[PDB]
């Protein structure tokens, strides 16, 4: 509309676009760590074993 | 857009009381027995 709305209305879509960038970035950074455990766990038996 | 800058405003004036430090963990903490100090006298009771 060119209002102080219709701006202020986009800049706050792309601050919320912003915070899902860093974390389905950060998603994969730490899902590495999670399969370590699950091939870890698909192998290791148990120590009384 | 990881917004932290909301305020740094003061670190106010300072002085020097003699209180009950502990070390309890990595976690320094106080500790303060309420009785002789606030509730001396004064008919109310502590809680």
């Amino acid at each position: 509309d060119g209002t102080g709305i219709s701006l202020h209305r986009q800049l706050r879509a792309i601050q919320q676009l912003a915070r899902n960038v860093q974390a389905v970035l950060g998603a994969f950074e730490r899902g590495t760590a999670d399969q370590m455990l699950h091939v870890l766990l698909e192998k290791a038996p148990p120590l009384a074993l | 857009n990881r917004e932290t800058l909301d305020e740094l405003e003061s670190a106010p004036q300072t002085t020097r009381v003699r209180a009950d430090l502990v070390a309890i963990g990595d976690r320094l903490v106080f500790l303060e027995a309420l009785e002789k100090r606030i509730y001396a006298a004064t008919n109310v009771p502590y809680p």
